[PDB]
């Protein structure tokens, strides 16, 4: 499931 | 005295039938509420939902029930949730870190529930009443 990148 | 109140945090998510023009694949909803029969509004001033900086106006405030945010997006993230109390002394609020995770295409919709417990030692008379009206119990 896509997740918003932290870096 | 010592008073305990329960909070329920949770969220739903599912694939949209049609991606938005921006390419947002999912609809989701996050909430803070009381367990059945508990109106937390008696002791909760407001709930602040801190969305990812990729959202415009990411700081979302509910000053009254339902304490929730309904949105569309393409990815899950960690969402700070501050619950502010109708209290004149500390603690004035508590901050949860909530995992807003989405379902992968083909898998069932997300329907997640999370139960939290808050303990208040020696609240003022005024605040004790508010906590008890919200379904708080002395411990």
């Amino acid at each position: 499931a896509p997740r918003k990148q932290l870096a | 005295c010592t008073v305990q109140v329960r909070l329920e945090l949770g969220h739903r998510a599912q694939l949209r039938k049609k991606p938005t023009t921006e390419g947002f694949t999912h609809d989701w909803m996050v909430f803070v509420r009381g367990p059945e029969q508990c109106d937390i509004q008696h002791f909760v001033e407001k709930v602040v939902f801190w969305l990812h900086d990729s959202f415009p106006k990411p700081r979302r405030v509910c000053k009254e029930p339902p304490y929730k945010v309904e949105e569309s997006g393409y990815a899950g993230f960690i969402m700070p949730i501050e619950v502010h109390f109708k209290n004149k002394e500390e603690p004035r609020k508590v901050c949860f870190t909530y995992d807003l995770f989405l379902n992968l295409e083909g898998n069932p919709p997300v329907n997640h529930l999370r139960c939290e417990k808050l303990t208040f030692n020696n609240p003022t008379t005024e605040f004790r009443y508010k906590l008890l009206r919200a379904g708080g119990v002395m411990v």
